[PDB]
């Protein structure tokens, strides 16, 4: 499964 | 009061550390970050919790790993998820991990378990200022390859949506911009794959303006049965 990614800065 | 000796995060696309507690916090704590998904559809985030200071995954201690699942299909980057890290008096760690729109949760708790001990905690403090230069090159490397995974990523849905509006040589033009971005983002040259993103973003303008295009004259002044 893909890890996150920041939402903003 | 106590406090944690090393920071506590989470791995990030990539193979980056996010960090959620900075080292040296004293305890009780609980602090939270928010993330996305990468990919159209994405349904599940990996949440892979993480212990210390440096930048990349491999030279942090891998803590423990579960999956968020349940997220709402959406387009990528639209899904809104909070991970919300606490650490308790004790040194219990619980990590819950939240999507927005339907608060859908996963979450852990990890007992305290055999320590590190003061000496190697020391090591991973002074390495992270002594490989600092290092690393911060390789998170630019990194996030650069992101990028052109994003870049990729976007194309590949765009074609999967409309390739109806490309002749086989445009597309052919398309494809191996995107193919020479694929192959320079496995290698370690950040001004490479910076350039060969914007060339792919170059072969793809007038595909993006007849997408736009489209959607305009469909809306303002009608569709047709026909296409």
């Amino acid at each position: 499964e893909l890890p996150p990614v920041k939402i903003h800065c | 009061m106590d406090v944690i000796p090393l920071s506590l995060g989470l791995e990030t696309m990539g193979g980056l550390v996010e960090k959620v507690i900075p080292r040296n916090t004293t305890i009780p704590v609980a602090r939270a970050q928010d993330f996305t998904t990468f990919k159209d559809g994405q349904t599940a985030m990996s949440i892979h919790v993480m212990q210390g200071e440096r930048e990349l995954v491999q030279d942090c201690r891998s803590l423990a790993r579960f999956a968020l699942r349940g997220i709402p299909a959406l387009p990528a980057g639209g899904a809104h998820i909070r991970v919300t890290f606490q650490v308790d008096a004790d040194g219990l760690l619980s990590v819950t991990a939240m999507e927005k729109s339907t608060g859908v949760e996963a979450s852990i708790q990890v007992k305290p378990s055999y320590g590190l001990t003061d000496s190697e905690i020391a090591s991973m403090i002074k390495d992270s200022m002594s490989y600092a230069e290092q690393d911060v090159k390789a998170r630019m490397l990194a996030e650069q390859k992101v990028e052109a995974a994003r870049v990729l990523e976007s194309l590949h849905g765009a074609l999967a949506a409309d390739a109806a509006l490309l002749s086989a040589a445009e597309r052919q033009v398309i494809d191996d911009a995107a193919a020479h971005l694929s192959e320079v983002a496995q290698g370690d040259d950040v001004d490479a794959i910076e350039q060969a993103i914007k060339n792919v973003d170059k072969q793809t303008q007038d595909f993006a303006a007849r997408r736009m295009d489209q959607s305009v004259r469909r809306a303002l002044k009608g569709h047709s049965v026909d296409e």
